[PDB]
């Protein structure tokens, strides 16, 4: 759970409005008048005379019968009492047991699986449509195959569409492209799986595919989710690591589509280097769209720098159009280094609040970082 | 039947006449007692006893050590081949007998030459030219203990039991020298250290560098002459073929 | 000296208690039953006894048992925890500012 | 080395007992019999007579070699392209001996564990012996054979 | 060095004369003296060298402490302990002018 | 009643004990005890016990069944000697002073350091690619050293039960650590410090290593002698100069260092009057120290092979050629 | 700052949030059945059968391996019929 947040960041007693307001509700909800003013549990926990042990259980004999093995190793045939949530109960899952007669008294919270558990990342919710300069076309076409497939399947309930199962952004880098697919997972209410293509190249023979069935396995138990795939070009181009990128792509191709079913869960997916992948990638039956990410032009930027400068204390004397009308040189990502460094160098300035000055000494330094080629 | 079985542990560390140590062999290191009877002295840091399941108190000391495997690799029959069954190896077979022979039959010879005799050589060469059978029949000849190894069989899954079972083995010979170890493909732990592998690498290079202590220096194996055979001598750790 | 025999007769009859095994926390499950994780065997789901109030219990509490029926005693200091801890993670450097010049 | 049935609290041997080797060495041998005959192979007269005097021979006469001599041939090799029938030549084998087959491929041989084929392979040899007139047969055996 | 990455370049110099004096000074203090070690003197005999090196010089002359198996910690001391210590940081270095030339 | 009482309390801690490892203590009367067995108990402790003697490695005795702690367990290489001296070393001179000054100046110079004042290095590691005489120079100062040396090689470190072959670690550092000036050898040093569940328990003996060898700053005398032909290999956490600052690489022997080895070693054979060595050092072939051995032995056996009794020169090139490539 | 703090005060005064599983809903379980089956019911342990013996062949004998625990040799329970166990069969045994 979360606080809502308030809505203008500005030092002003409206912003004191909304805190104390908050103040009161959350002084309200303080617990201490409630805590100053039965057959189920005895029964049932008796029946569970503690104390109890935790077992993994991979079986279902019958209805009330299953095998069922402890820590150390020991599998037991073991009876399942009435109270099991018998859905609940799966092989690999960890069951709580009887400890005189190791009789199943209960599924239990599963927590294990810490690579996964790395996997469902955050809600996402510190990005935002909000924080998104004028990528309209982006937002619109990423509306259609993501966003709006997971809020409104009725459309194509009714019309009898499948709606496509995997889109693709390609852009110069720092253009917005994970910020985009994060702000998606933030705007709807899908779970968000992120993974960059580098990382899923393994050592070892087979588990490089062997994540990528982890993924997806790890996608459909939440239903409505996202997975993202950063950087494919690693796992994706043209052609011992030769046989095996090869393998894991086709494993990609085949939870990306292929045969069975494949749920709710919607695939994006990121690159540089669209011109380079494999034109199974390309494969407009395979990733049903291709989204542009071009560097940003002169109205994106200012939008830019007003999601970026929102945040300092500015002079009068910023000319925001003169920094924007060189050419598109840098992307948005280089632009916050430009508030960045800016907001560094007007501290440096020994000045809280920073100058148009400062941000022709932020817009310079951007650009020695810069390469040198063909003189 | 009305007797009872005794546990069986190492005798460690000694505290005082009446106090000793004993790592129950798996299990955990108790603290106990000698009987009554047992010469005191025997009880060597180390030795091999017996204690009752009850009070835990040691009963009996015990020949040394364990392992049937060195048993089977020692009653291994080759059956008789007289050196005359092989043809056409005379240096080789005459040069094995001056490392594997004349020093375990008649040590004092060298002590008036001087030269230390050599523990340890090995033989290479291309599959079917006769190796095995050359250890076959100096394992028939010889009158003395010989062990007959399988490179693989002494490579067990349970961590680190192949290099305990190289350390028990080697114990065997020096326990009852003067002693012959045949190992033969060699190759298959001798190959050369990966540095980097999966518990099979690991667990094998491991397994060779306890045969290599136990073999190099250190210990200086009195009666412990030794033979191994490849097909493959090139894979072998430059450790090994060190001379 | 009876003070002394006292004391005496008291450990005496402490000693008959057994070791009450040793167990660390990841989750307070309920407000009698913690899940505990024991060295080694595995995880079990244990009542707290009367002493020890439920909201001390926190994850990696290190805690201890009784022998039968689990039961749980009390917290104890916490772990050392020196995994890795030698090559990557150092606690407290021995480096400071006045031992470099120049 | 040897496998007794002990009392469960004394610890004294009260039992002498079959050795057992392996679960899947258990599965290797051939309780079925297929019943494949020679006329179903054809064009394989040389190679079929080949492989049934390399082996059948030591299996039911024993006197011939012991006349002459010689050591029988112990090791026979089928090789060639893919559906030349080596499979259908030692089915037949299996199904005209009346010996103690052991069928086997080169991927049931190779396991995960540091020894377990060694162990595989030791005591498939091991069963062969304790059953005496025993064949064993490996199939595709570059799987190990590499 | 790129944006959210990095954000500057600190430069490690060589040890000016002062500077590597300070440095001999931070492992001078377990390190005994004669009646007159002048340090400074000391430090001008390496021009250029780095800064493990000037603890070098000393940890050379931690040694040659044991040629002598007693408090030696003498001004003579590190004139040869700066002798072995360069060569180290030297040889192919003389070659390396008729190498690359 | 009071003696009575004593009685018993003597009674408890009668033979039958089980050993364990003591951890950190919990209060006066109590403390945490890992056993044997492998688990760990909540103890109460016996207030006999002196409690200084209690540390967080000490070994301790538990009641057998109660597993209450009521002990303190009084915590090498006597007649095993390696049986050589540094004269029928082969002349690695070298490093035989380096090694002098590495581990036999702390222990006869100990005081030294504090006049001196520089402090020399915590332990040493080789190189010395096989046959270049590490053993016999780890075996020379074992002979000749006044400490206690005890052996102990990577493979004994790991066992087949879990949770004790890192246990075993800390008796190795113990043990010296009671004999104050006593020298640790681990030769082949290889197999547990590879680079980093089955995989885990083999690297925890080497982390119970690492933390061993931290604790052995100043007022610790003992030192740790580490050798490994390979050596590229090695985490370089193992090799962090901050703990195993010293090394010794033992190269092939050169001329000098080579002539030096075939004059120590024919010392003690016969040789016949016109033996030539001179040819052997001045030969470019590079054969380590193993080999001058082998070149020198095999000249007994071709002397014994004819029953003759003086090597004469023919017999040493024919060796020569059959060792080496 | 008080915000923040004060929160951490109702997520404390409010206990911790319970982590229990949950059962089946409640109309379904329970029942005097289940304290029966919990008396009555042997708590069998799971083992694999091995190279019947069929010495005698009138109680052939049956060794079993109680994987990570032990092996042993058997007999069979008066109900199950010999001819309804094979060599390995994955057998489940009583505890005692
Ligand atoms: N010189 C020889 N004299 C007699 N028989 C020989 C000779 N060389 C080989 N043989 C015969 O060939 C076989 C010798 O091979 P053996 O089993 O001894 O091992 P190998 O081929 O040298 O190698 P390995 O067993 O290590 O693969 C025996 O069957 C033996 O009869
Ligand atoms: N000479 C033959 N006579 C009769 N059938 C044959 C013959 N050669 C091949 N076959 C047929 O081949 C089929 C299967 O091929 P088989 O496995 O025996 O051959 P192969 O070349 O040894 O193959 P593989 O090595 O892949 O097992 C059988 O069903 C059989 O009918
Ligand atoms: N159009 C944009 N709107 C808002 N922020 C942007 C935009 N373009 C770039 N950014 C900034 O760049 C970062 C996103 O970088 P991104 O291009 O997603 O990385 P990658 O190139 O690895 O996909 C965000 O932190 C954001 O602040
Ligand atoms: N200088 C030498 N003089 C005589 N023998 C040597 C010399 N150097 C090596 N050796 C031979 O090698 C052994 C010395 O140990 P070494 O094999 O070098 O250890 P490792 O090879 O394990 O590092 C001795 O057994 C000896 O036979
Ligand atoms: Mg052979
Ligand atoms: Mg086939």
């Amino acid at each position: 759970s979360k606080l809502p947040l308030v809505t203008p960041h500005t030092q002003c007693r409206l912003k004191l409005l909304k805190l104390e307001r908050i103040k009161d509700y959350l002084l309200m909800e303080e617990i201490r008048n409630q805590e100053q003013m039965e057959e189920e549990r005895s029964k049932v926990d008796d029946l569970r005379g503690t104390p109890m042990s935790v077992g993994t259980l991979e079986e279902i004999i019958d209805d009330n019968h299953a095998i069922v093995s402890t820590s150390v190793g020991s599998e037991h045939y073991v009876s399942i009492l009435s109270f099991v949530d018998k859905d609940l109960l799966e092989p690999g899952c960890s069951v709580l047991l009887n400890h005189k007669v190791h009789a199943v008294i209960g599924v239990l919270m599963d927590d294990t699986d810490p690579l996964v558990t790395v996997m469902k990342v955050e809600k996402a919710p510190q990005e935002t449509y909000a924080d998104i300069g004028g990528l309209d076309n982006q937002i619109q076409e990423i509306k259609e195959s993501v966003e709006l497939p997971l809020t409104h399947p009725e459309y194509y309930e009714e019309m009898g569409i499948k709606p496509p199962k995997g889109v693709i952004l390609y852009g110069p880098p720092g253009t917005g492209k994970t910020l985009l697919a994060k702000a998606v997972a933030n705007q709807t209410s899908a779970t968000f799986l992120r993974v960059v293509g580098s990382e899923l190249i393994q050592k070892y023979l087979g588990d490089g595919p062997k994540l990528v069935r982890e993924l997806f396995r790890v996608a459909e138990e939440h239903a409505p989710s996202i997975v993202f795939i950063d950087e494919i070009d690693a796992i994706g181009t043209k052609r011992g690591g030769e046989r095996e990128i090869q393998r894991t792509m086709l494993e990609l191709l085949n939870q990306l589509d292929g045969f069975d079913s494949r749920g709710d869960v919607k695939v994006i997916m990121a690159t540089n280097r669209i011109e380079t992948l494999d034109p199974a990638l390309i494969r407009p039956g395979r990733i049903d769209r291709k989204i542009e990410f071009p560097l940003p032009d002169e109205k994106t930027k200012k939008r830019i720098f007003q999601i970026h400068t929102s945040r300092m204390t500015l002079a009068d004397d910023v000319t925001l159009d003169d920094l924007i009308m060189a050419k598109d040189d840098l992307s948005g990502a280089d632009i916050k280094a430009i508030c960045t460094e800016a907001g560094l160098m007007a501290l440096r300035e020994r000045r809280m609040k920073v100058t148009n000055e400062d941000f022709k000494k932020s817009k310079e330094n951007v650009l020695y970082k810069k390469q040198e080629g063909t003189p | 039947l009305q007797s009872v079985g005794q546990i069986v542990g190492e005798v460690l560390k000694q505290l005082t006449e009446e106090k000793f140590i004993v790592k129950a062999t798996n299990g955990p290191r108790y603290v106990v007692g000698c009987r009554r009877q047992l010469d005191k002295s025997k009880l060597k840091p180390g030795t091999r006893v017996a204690l009752d399941m009850t009070t835990l108190t040691i009963m009996r000391y015990l020949p040394r050590e364990v392992d049937p495997l060195v048993y089977n690799m020692s009653h291994e029959d080759p059956g008789n081949v007289s050196y005359s069954e092989i043809g056409g190896l005379s240096e080789q077979i005459r040069e094995l007998r001056e490392v594997i022979e004349l020093p375990l039959t008649n040590p004092e010879l060298f002590q008036r030459v001087g030269i230390i005799p050599p523990k340890g050589c090995l033989l290479y060469g291309p599959p079917g030219t006769g190796k095995t059978l050359l250890a076959r029949a100096v394992a028939s000849q010889l009158d003395c203990n010989f062990l007959k190894v399988v490179s693989s069989s002494i490579v067990d899954k349970y961590i680190g039991e192949s290099a305990r079972l190289i350390r028990e083995m080697f114990n065997y010979a020096r326990d009852h020298q003067p002693c012959i170890i045949f190992m033969d493909e060699i190759d298959a732990i001798g190959g050369r250290r990966f540095s980097e592998g999966t518990s099979a690498d690991r667990e094998i290079q491991r397994t060779l560098m306890e045969l290599l202590n136990q073999m190099d220096g250190f210990d200086t194996l009195h009666r412990v002459k030794m033979i191994m055979a490849t097909n493959r001598p090139d894979t072998l750790d430059p450790a090994l073929l060190r001379p | 000296l009876n003070a002394k025999v006292r004391l005496l007769r008291e450990e005496l009859q402490l000693l008959q208690e057994q070791g009450s095994y040793v167990g660390e926390v990841v989750r307070a499950m309920d407000k009698k039953k913690v899940l505990v994780k024991v060295h080694p065997e595995g995880k079990f789901v244990v009542d707290v006894d009367k002493n020890i109030d439920i909201n001390d219990v926190t994850p990696n509490c290190r805690v201890a048992l009784r022998n039968d029926s689990y039961t749980l005693h009390k917290i104890l200091p916490n772990k050392v925890d020196p995994l890795v801890s030698l090559m990557m993670v150092e606690k407290v450097p021995d480096s400071t500012y006045e031992m470099i010049g120049g | 080395g040897d496998l007794v049935g002990v009392n469960k609290d004394s610890y004294l041997i009260l039992e002498t007992l079959p050795t057992e080797y392996d679960s899947r060495v258990k599965a290797m041998e051939v309780d079925e019999r297929p019943t494949e005959q020679y006329s179903d192979i054809g064009g394989l007269d040389k190679q079929i007579q080949e492989l049934v005097e390399a082996i059948v021979l030591p299996m039911n006469h024993k006197e011939k070699f012991e006349n002459l001599g010689i050591q029988p041939p112990k090791g026979v090799l089928m090789y060639g392209p893919p559906g030349t029938g080596k499979t259908l030549l030692a089915r037949a084998c299996a199904a005209q001996t009346k010996a103690t087959f052991l069928k086997l491929a080169g991927p049931q041989l190779v396991q995960m564990f540091i020894g377990d084929g060694a162990k595989l392979v030791r005591d498939a040899f091991a069963l062969a012996k304790e059953k005496a007139p025993s064949i064993i047969f490996i199939d595709e055996l570059d799987a190990i054979g590499t | 060095l790129r944006p959210g990455r990095i954000d500057r370049k600190i430069e490690f110099p060589p040890p000016n004369e002062e500077a590597r004096l300070d440095i001999l000074k931070i492992h001078s203090r377990k390190m005994n003296l004669t009646r007159g070690i002048n340090l400074r003197k000391i430090a001008e005999l390496m021009p250029g060298a780095s800064g493990a090196e000037v603890k070098g010089v000393c940890t050379e002359a931690g040694m040659y402490a044991l040629r002598e198996r007693r408090v030696h910690v003498t001004q003579e001391d590190f004139e040869m302990a700066v002798a072995k210590v360069m060569q180290k940081d030297s040889e192919k270095n003389m070659s390396i002018k008729k190498l690359w030339k | 009643e009071f003696l009575h009482a004593q009685e018993e309390v003597k009674r408890i801690q009668s033979i039958p004990l089980v050993i364990g490892q003591f951890l950190e203590a919990v209060d006066q009367n109590t403390a945490i005890v890992g056993s044997t067995t492998g688990s760990n108990y909540y103890v109460r402790i016996l207030s006999t016990i002196d409690r200084e003697l209690l540390k967080p490695n000490a070994s301790v005795a538990l009641h057998k069944h109660s597993n209450a702690l009521v002990d303190v367990l009084p915590p090498l290489t006597s007649d095993q000697k390696p049986d050589v001296m540094y004269a029928d070393i082969g002349g690695m001179d070298i490093q035989k002073q380096e090694v002098r000054e590495a581990v036999e100046l702390p222990l006869t110079h100990f005081e030294l350091y504090k006049q001196i004042g520089i402090d020399p290095p915590r332990g040493v590691l080789m190189y010395g690619p096989p046959g270049c005489g590490k053993t016999m120079l780890a075996k020379a100062v074992a002979h000749h050293t006044t400490a206690a040396f005890i052996r102990v090689v990577g493979s004994e470190f790991v066992q087949k039960y879990l949770g004790e072959g890192p246990r075993m670690v800390r008796d190795v550092f113990r043990l010296a650590k009671e004999n104050a000036p006593a020298i640790i050898f681990i030769d082949e040093i290889d197999a547990i410090a590879t680079k980093r569940g089955a995989d885990r328990e083999v690297q925890r003996i080497l982390l119970e290593l690492l933390n061993q060898m931290d604790g052995f700053d100043q007022n610790v005398n003992v030192k740790v002698i580490m050798a490994t032909n390979r050596a590229d290999t090695l985490d370089p956490a193992l090799l962090r100069p901050g703990r195993l600052d010293r090394k010794i690489e033992f190269p092939l022997p050169d001329r000098r260092q080579k002539r030096l080895i075939f004059s120590t070693i024919t010392s003690k054979m016969n040789l016949s009057e016109e033996v030539d060595l001179e040819d052997y050092v001045a030969r470019p072939d590079k054969i380590s120290g193993a080999d001058i051995n082998s070149i020198c032995q095999e000249s007994g056996m071709l002397a014994v092979r004819e029953n003759r009794y003086i090597v004469l020169a023919k017999d040493f090139e024919k060796a020569y050629k059959t060792v080496i490539k | 700052d008080d915000i923040q703090q004060l929160l951490k005060k109702i997520n404390e005064l409010t206990g911790i949030k319970e982590s229990d599983t949950g059962l089946a809903p409640p109309a379904l379980w329970d029942l005097a059945a289940d304290k029966q089956t919990l008396q009555s019911e042997q708590p069998l342990q799971v083992a694999r059968c091995t190279k019947i013996i069929n010495a005698d062949s009138e109680d052939p004998k049956y060794i079993i391996n109680v994987k990570q625990f032990a092996k042993f040799v058997v007999d069979l329970s008066d109900q199950v019929a010999p001819t309804d166990i094979e060599e390995g069969m994955r057998v489940g045994v009583d505890r005692n």
